[PDB]
Parts: C-alpha cells; structure tokens; sequence
C-alpha cells in the first residue's frame, strides 16, 4: 500500500491521497491501479529533472512509487535552515512531514532538527555535508551503537570501503525510537581528520614517529625509570572507551600491585555519590520504554537537552499524549516541555520533596526520579543522593515488584561499564597518592585532574587533542566505529559495536594495546584473543556476555542499595564539542 | 611557495603560466576540490623518475573556464529555462527561479543565469 | 563409449567393513604407484619419501566415523588417483602438492599486524 | 563487628546471583541483611554485587597482584556463607 | 545433521577455524555473512588508488527463507557463527 504522507510516529495527514482504497486517515482493482496512477502523475507534474544530480537518487520514494503505481510515460526558490540541511524546495512534494517533526517532536535550531532529513521522502531536504559524495547502492550498512552519548542509540553507519560515510538511525523501540542528535550523524567527519595512526615519542618539546616495539619499550624504560610505588600508578578511563579495554587496564595495574583507577570526571566525592557497589544505584531502573507510561518525572540536575537529546524527546511525547508534570530542580534552561521550575539547589530539592511534588510521587502509580550526571561533580552529591535515596526508601510505590522508580542518568558511554567491572576506586587513600606513572586509556578531560612535572604520561586514543599533548608516548588507537567492542547504556544494557572498518594507519585495538605493553612490563595478561579476553568479562560480572539484555536488578537487593545512600549546574557549557570525535569534526565548527 | 600548488581554493592569487608543470591545470594553479590530489605530489613519484612531464595529459581546468562565460539575462521574466544548448545532445532541461538578487548556476552546465533587472548589484 | 584407465564405477558402499577393505587396497595401489610418481613427475625426492606423503593423507582421514563421509572421501581419493596415474596433472601441481610445509606469539603477532 | 574485618590483602569481593529461583536466596538473604555490617567493617573495599538470571551463587576474592580465588556457594546455608567468608583470608 | 560436510566441502580450513560468520534478518529473508578481517579487509592501492583486498568471503551473502535454514546450514559446515537477533 503506496504512501508518501503516512508514518505511524506523527499526526495523520491526507494530503498525499496514495493510500486510496485516505486509508491512513480512515478507522477500521482497475479502478485503484488506475486512481494510484491518476496520484502518481500529478506529483510528477511539476517535479523537476534532477535524479541524476539529486541525492535522493538511489532511495527516493517518488521514483520507486512512481514504477511500482504509475505508467512509464508522461520554481520555487531555495531557503536556508542551518549549515547541516541541504533545501532543494523544487523536489518537495508538500507532504508536510517537516512540519509535523518539526513542531511535536522536536519543539523547535535544535539537536534533533536534523531528523527530518530521514523523514523528507524526496530530495527537498538532504544532508549537506553527504551532499554529492555517495550512492546508496556503493554503501555497506553496518549496525552498531553510538557512544556519543549514554543512550547507546541504535545507529546505522553506512560505509564506502575504507571512509565512512553517514550515520543514519536504525529502529529500536528500547532506547532511541528511530531518532538521533546532530551530533550522532554530523560528527563521523571527526574521524578522517586530526587521527593517531602513527606512534608518537616525544623527544623535548618534538614528536617523532616510533615503531610499536619502540613505543612498548620506551614505557619500559619509563616505568622502570619513574618507579611507581604500589598506589603511585594511576590509569584514566575517557569517554569513548569500549568496555573491553577498560577491564584488560584494571587488571594490567593490579598485577603491577596498584589500585589507583579512576576515569577522566571531576568527581569531588573519591567513591561516586551513588556507589558502585550495586548496580541498582546508578542505572535508569525503570527502562526507557517505561518512561512512556510515567505519571510524575522529578529531574534533578539534569539538563536533558544536552546531556540526553534522544530521550528528552520522548519526555515531550508523553506530555502531549497525556497529562504527564514534570517538576525539574536545577538551573534553568530552554526546554522543548513545559517544566515546573522549583530551585536552583537541594534546599529546594528537600523542600520539594515537603510540598505537592512529594504528595503526587508517593500517590502517582509509577513515579519516576532523574538524577543528573553532573550532580556526582557537584558538592551537594552528598545531599541530593541522601536526599531522594530516603525519599525513595521510605515510600513503597517509588520500588514495587513490578515498578522501580530510581533511575541515574549519565551522559558518557563508558561510566556504566566501568562501574559494572568495579572501575572506580573507593577509597581517598589511594586516590591523594601522588602519580608518577599516567596511562590515559582514551582520556581527554584533565584540565582538572592532576599530572605531576616528573609523571610519564602514556596516551592511548583515536584523536589528537589536550590529552594527546600531554603524553610522553602516544599509542593511536582504534575508534569505536573500527573495534568489535562492548559498550553499556546507562540502562545497564549491554550493546556490542560491530567493525565497519579497520583503524588507520598502524593502529591496534584498544585492549590488545595493553595487553602487548603487558608482556614487556612483566604483568602479562592470560589474554590471547576477544573470546578469552571477554570470557574475562563474565569473571568481572556475569550479565556482560548478555548482549541487548537487561539484567533488572532484584527489588530486595536494590532496597539496601538505596538506603545505604543515606548551584545544579548543568555539565555541558558547549553541546558541539563533548566527545574527541566531535572537536575534530569540521561540521561541528560551522554549527559553532 | 609550495601553497598555491597543494590547497584548494576559490580563485587563484597570481597569473596562470601555461608552460608551468607544476600547476593543477595549465589554466589554473591550485586544485579545486578539496579530495583532489594536488598535481605537484602525484608527479613525485618513482613512475615519474625518467618521464617528460610536459607530454602528460594536462586537460584546461572547467572551473575557470566556465567563469568567463557571461552571465544570461532574463528579460520581463523570473525563470529561467536551460536544456544543455544541444536539445537532445544537452542536459534534461531544468528551470531556474530568480526571486533572489544573485546569479545562479544551472544544475548541469554551470552557466549563471539572472534578472536583467538585478543586473548592477551583480556586476558589483 | 568406454572408461579411461584405472577408472571404476561409482559405487555407494552400505557396509563399514566392506569400505574398511575398499581403503585398504586403495592404499596399497598409492604406495606400488609411487615409484611411478616419482619418474613421470620428475620429482627431486625419492620414492620413500612419496610414500610417506601418502601415508600422512590417509592418517588425517583415520578416525572419520560417519559412512556418508567415508565414501565421498573414498569417491575423491579415487578420482585423485586416476589423476595422477594417467598423468592428466601437470608436473607444476605436483612439485608443489610437496612444497606444502613455529606460530609466533601474541606480541610478535601485534607488532606485524596480526591475522 | 565479627571477623568482617577482611585483611589488607584481599582487595575487592564480588557476588553472582539470580533474581529468581532458589538456590540464590541464601546468598540474597544474607547480604541483604549483613550489608552495613561489612561495609562498616570495610569502609574501604569495594562490595560488588551482580546479578544475572540462573547463575549459581558464588563470590569472587580479588586478592594481590591480580589473584583470584572464586568459591562456589550453590544451595550453601546462611551461617556457613558467613563461614565460608571469614575463610576467604 | 552433525556430519562434518566441511570435510568433503573443499572450502579452506580458516572457515571453520578463524573466521566467524552473522546469522540476520535485515526485512524478510535471513543472510549470512562474515565479520571483516581486522587487517587486510581493505588497504588503498598506491598506484590508482583501488580498495585492495585479501578477504575472499567480503562478496559473499547467503540468503535463506527461514532462521531454521541459516542456522542448521551453518552448522553443517561447521562454521563459527553469531545469530544477530532482531
Ligand atoms: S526527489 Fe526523487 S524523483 Fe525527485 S529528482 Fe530526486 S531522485 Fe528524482
Ligand atoms: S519538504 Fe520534504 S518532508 Fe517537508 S512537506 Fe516537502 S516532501 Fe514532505
Ligand atoms: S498516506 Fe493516506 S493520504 Fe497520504
Ligand atoms: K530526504
Ligand atoms: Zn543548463
């Protein structure tokens, strides 16, 4: 049954008159080929000749619908919507799907305007930095996940040989819902440029090229050099690291008799204000499917534009589709819903917690409780993770047998699958201790965490960046679009990445890296291959081998979790620039 | 200067000379696509070690020839219709609005057509 | 029409022990024709060695215990052997049929690339 | 409190699960219960708890330099898990 | 149902002991193809700039009508195989 103005995720339209039996439209032959025809003409009466120079070529709807319901035989001036859609007005075929995005989905400039690109059925609207450059029948669909953000959305990456091409959506009814950010499409361009192919040694204030078995000894003479005490060996985990790599470091610093692990956050608090100690607290509980069914969201300090932009969408559909409130406790920012403000601080928080916020979460059916990524930075963690743990504790709907209410909500992929594998050290003794030997695992952000003048800094990463300057000895790294890797959610879902290519230049997998520098530093990891180096996962925590699986955390368990819990700033001043991907991206600058 | 030779650029800085190996093109300096390989490092290769460089094919660069042609005016009209110049022999025909004050490209040939009435803003 | 030489019908074979015979003298005829290898093919290794090759191929197929398999492996070792006594290979695919033949380890493998 | 009071040398415990059946609910009773007891013990050592449909019981001690010793604890009573902890060390 | 048929296939040994094939629907037939070759899936030749490869299995994509299909062939021939499922 042709359509062109139908899709089940928007409103109802009739103005495309393909689906005659307006079926779409309308509740539950000669004449029906011959109308479909009579519809197909009429659209091609003004369409303009460009197939040939028209992006939409090889995957255009008018062309397919066209051959399959019509016979063989037979000025609109060009706008300017951003830097990342390319408007070919001429070719609409004024099927409103646009506006119908535009307006209930995406509240609109947003970071999810780039959506109507899918959804433009003709080539009105294309991607801009795509434009030209490939044909839909030279591409390899690859799926994997995306690690831009802790969403993990489905992605699909359509590559050309070697390049990569674009990133399109693929459907998942879990997580995404057939939607991605600006960033998610709009970064791949990051890695083609500013890339580690090459290991680096650093002489003076210069970088040379170095051989791998130069870059392996050189730290051996590093490490031997500096001589790390027991906690003097400190290891940093980033943003964009796969899961596998970050268990084969923990275990590389162990047999080195040091505990010092940590990742690249600015955490005052040395254990994390929810504790890794069980999964329940620091995991979105509740799924985000069951954010469909909420009855009352308390945000707190989250800026789910930013941090989550996928999911904040689907916060905005309840709330037209239903009379869903949303009270948000923070700093105030544009949102795409309508959000009850309450304070800018946790005196607030407690005292909405004594108001009519706290009356509706204990009588609503399926409350729900959003605790930013960026609070765990903040020094009022303590207070906050007190705060609604007890709240949480002392009120039976917030966790029922069939309900969880308590869900953190966390911005970077690799938080989650270093908290399952106990990548956090907790204890400040360890963590005080002055560093003399740096591993930067794919870690970017230390402007605030310290290197001391006489450390040797390694980094490993995919990306040239701050992190990279800093190092003694860079070892390029493979991104997560050219590594077979683990990433978890912030849903404590385990997503495996599939290889769409191989890494640049004489670039290795993350964790084989580690494993080779094992063998020259005489803590040889028992690794030889993935399969034994993610039989290792399951001796870490046994849910690992379970890939699209969540593990729901038991409700007797999780109530301890909870209890021993007993200014909001928002985390992101720059939504283009998170990840190392998107720095180097040239697209992302001309949205700066 | 070795900069005019390997980057890609809008128009070039200094005179063409066409006897100059080096250039992309004997018309142009610089390349004109930001993938396309700049002339000067594809000729330093082993293959090139004891060939005649001015022998190799140098075809004139299309980006600076089909800016000398002059802009097409429309008189008493906002479209403007173009099909190749050859018919049958040219490009699908395509039409070209004009509502804008600035000179647009056909979709095909490159040629630039415009209002004759927006034709002092252009020349400027 | 007639069969080349050394050509036999084909022939499912129902029974373990009659199979078990049929290896065996298929076995026997490898090992009197390869002197005849040796001189037709121009090898540079003595017959001796032929045999041993021989052997080693009828070693790896030892402990196959599904019968389907034990006659397409017999059927093919039949074919081969009519292939090489009539000399149909040409005497390239032969010198190289013995050209065939220690792992490195993990890092040796990461510093070439690896497999 | 008791022998919680784990020695140095053991650097992180980790406990497999299920959240059905009943062979884990022996396990699930006792940290349930015994949890702030060992963590007051242990500010320190990091408790880690897993869970995962149908796996046996069991824990993990993360000892020196890597070493892990993983007992099983399929169908065990409460007072010999609590036993079965204090000869970790 | 379990004979080795990779035994009088002919196929080359690295099938069954190195390379791993995905079992999928992608909408209304399964495939089965292979995971790329972490080096030497592709390398840009340096004459004409042509994507090279020693991946003999990167064209190949079965197709089958059912997920019982894919599955039991790909056992027959004893092939290493991940079932993505949908
Ligand atoms: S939108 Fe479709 S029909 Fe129109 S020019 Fe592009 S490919 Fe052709
Ligand atoms: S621009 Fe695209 S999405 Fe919008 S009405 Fe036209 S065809 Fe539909
Ligand atoms: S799909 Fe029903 S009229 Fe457009
Ligand atoms: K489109
Ligand atoms: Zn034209």
């Amino acid at each position: 049954i042709p359509r062109y103005c139908y899709h089940e995720k928007l409103a109802v339209a009739g103005n495309c008159r393909m689906c005659l039996v307006a079926s779409c439209a309308m509740p539950v032959t000669p004449k029906i080929k011959k109308a479909r025809e009579g519809v197909t003409e009429m659209l091609l009466e003004n369409h303009p000749l460009d197939c040939p120079v028209c992006d939409q070529g090889g995957e255009c709807d008018l062309q397919e619908q066209s051959l399959r319901y019509g016979s063989d035989r037979g000025a609109v001036e060009n706008k300017a919507i951003g830097p990342l859609i390319k408007t070919s007005m001429n070719r609409c075929i004024h099927c409103t799907r646009c506006v119908r995005f535009l307006n209930d989905v995406a509240g609109a400039n947003s970071e999810l305007s780039a959506n109507v690109i899918d959804l433009c059925p003709v080539g009105a609207l294309t991607s801009k930095p795509y434009a030209f450059r490939a044909r839909p029948w030279e591409l390899k669909r690859t799926e994997t996940i995306d690690v831009h953000d802790a969403l993990g959305s489905n992605v699909r990456v359509d590559t050309r040989g070697i390049e990569v091409m674009r990133v399109l959506p693929r459907l998942n009814d879990e997580i995404n819902e057939e939607w991605i950010s600006d960033k998610t499409r709009f970064a791949c361009d990051g890695l083609k440029t500013q890339r580690l192919t090459k290991p680096l040694i650093r002489q003076g204030n210069t970088f040379v090229d170095a051989t791998w078995e130069e870059a392996l000894a050189t730290i051996a003479e590093g490490f031997q050099k500096v001589q790390p005490k027991e906690n003097e060996i400190k290891a940093i985990v980033g943003s964009l690291t796969d899961l596998e790599s970050i268990v084969a470091l923990k275990d590389l610093v162990n047999k080195l008799g040091s505990e010092n692990v940590s990742t690249d956050g600015d955490a005052t608090t040395v254990p994390p204000a929810h504790g890794a100690d069980f999964r329940s607290n620091y995991i979105f509980n509740s799924t985000i499917d069951n954010i469909e069914e909420a009855d009352q969201i308390l945000l707190v300090g989250t800026n789910p534009r930013h941090e989550a932009a996928v999911l904040n969408a689907r916060i905005r559909k309840v709330w037209l589709r239903s009379d869903l409130e949303v009270h948000h406790v923070g700093e105030e920012f544009d949102s795409t819903f309508e959000l009850n403000h309450l304070g800018s601080d946790v005196n607030a928080l407690a005292k909405a917690l004594t108001g009519e916020v706290g009356k509706k979460l204990s009588e609503a059916s399926k409350p729900l409780i959003i605790i930013g990524s960026g609070v765990t930075e903040t020094q009022d963690a303590e207070a906050v993770y007190a705060t609604v743990a007890k709240f949480v504790t002392s009120n039976a709907n917030i966790v029922t047998p069939e309900w969880n209410g308590f869900n953190l909500l966390h911005r970077e992929a690799s938080r989650v699958g270093a908290l399952d594998v106990g990548f956090t050290t907790q204890s400040p003794e360890v963590a005080n201790t002055k560093a003399k030997f740096i591993y930067l695992l794919g870690a970017d952000e230390i402007v605030n965490k310290d290197i001391p003048k006489d450390a040797f800094v390694v980094y490993q990463g995919h990306h040239g960046d701050l992190g990279a300057s800093f190092a003694d000895v860079i070892l390029p790294g493979s991104a997560y679009t050219e590594k077979t890797a683990t990433y978890v959610n912030t849903e404590g879902r385990v997503q495996s990445t599939r290889a769409a290519t191989n890494p640049p230049g004489v670039a290795r997998e993350d964790w084989m890296i580690i494993r080779a520098l094992s063998e020259y530093l005489g803590a040889t990891l028992p690794y030889d291959n993935l399969y034994e180096m993610r039989s290792r996962l399951a001796d870490v925590a046994p849910h690992l081998l379970r890939h699209e699986v969540v593990e729901p955390v038991s409700e007797g368990i999780a109530k301890v979790g909870f209890q021993s819990l007993v200014l909001l700033k928002n985390p992101i001043e720059n939504f283009y620039f998170t990840d190392v991907i998107s720095k180097s991206s040239p697209t992302m600058a001309k949205c700066v | 200067s070795t900069k005019e030779l390997t980057t890609a650029r809008i128009k070039d800085i200094s005179k063409p000379d066409e006897n100059n190996l080096q250039q992309q093109a004997p018309n142009r300096i610089s390349p004109w696509s930001k993938s396309q390989k700049p002339r000067a490092e594809a000729q330093d290769n082993v293959r090139f070690a004891v060939k005649d460089l001015a022998k190799q094919p140098r075809p004139y660069a299309a980006i600076d020839l089909i800016y000398k042609q002059p802009i097409r005016y429309i008189e008493h009209d906002n479209v403007a219709v173009c099909d190749g110049n050859g018919g049958a022999q040219g490009h699908p025909k395509v039409y070209i609005n004009l509502d804008q004050n600035k000179a647009i490209p056909c979709g095909y040939c490159g040629l630039r057509f415009a209002q004759a009435a927006f034709k002092e803003d252009i020349e400027s | 029409t007639n069969p080349t030489a050394f050509a036999q019908t084909t022939r499912y074979v129902k029974d373990s022990t009659e199979m078990r015979t049929l290896v065996l003298n298929l076995y026997r005829r490898y090992l009197r024709h390869s002197r005849g290898f040796v001189n037709n093919y121009n090898l540079d290794i003595p017959a001796s060695q032929v045999r041993t090759k021989i052997r080693q191929e009828f070693e790896r197929q030892r402990f196959v215990k599904d019968l389907p398999l034990k006659n397409v492996l017999y059927m093919k070792a039949q074919m081969e052997f009519q292939e090489l006594v009539n000399f149909w290979k040409q005497q390239c695919h032969v010198m190289q049929y013995f050209e065939s033949i220690k792992g490195d380890s993990f890092v040796q493998k990461f510093l070439k690339g690896a497999q | 409190s008791s022998k919680f009071v784990f020695p140095k040398v053991v650097k992180e415990l980790r406990f497999f699960l299920s959240q059905t059946g009943e062979a884990s609910v022996p396990l699930r009773s006792f940290l349930t219960k015994t949890y702030p007891a060992i963590k007051k013990a242990n500010p320190t050592l990091p408790i880690l708890i897993r869970e995962a449909y149908g796996i046996p019981p069991s824990v993990t001690a993360r000892l020196e330099k890597g070493h892990e010793v993983k007992t099983n604890l399929e169908g065990f009573s409460a007072d010999q898990i609590a036993k079965t902890l204090q000869s970790i060390a | 149902t379990d004979l080795a048929k990779e035994l009088v296939s002919g196929a080359p040994k690295e099938l069954i002991t190195e390379r791993v094939a995905r079992i999928y629907q992608e909408t209304e037939t399964w495939k089965i193809d292979w995971d790329i070759l972490n080096k030497g899936n592709r390398w840009e030749n340096d004459l004409m700039g042509y994507q090279s490869s020693s991946d003999y299995m990167q064209g190949t994509i079965l197709k089958f009508d059912t997920r019982e299909g894919a599955i039991r062939f790909a056992k027959g021939q004893g092939w290493d195989y991940y079932i993505q499922e949908p």
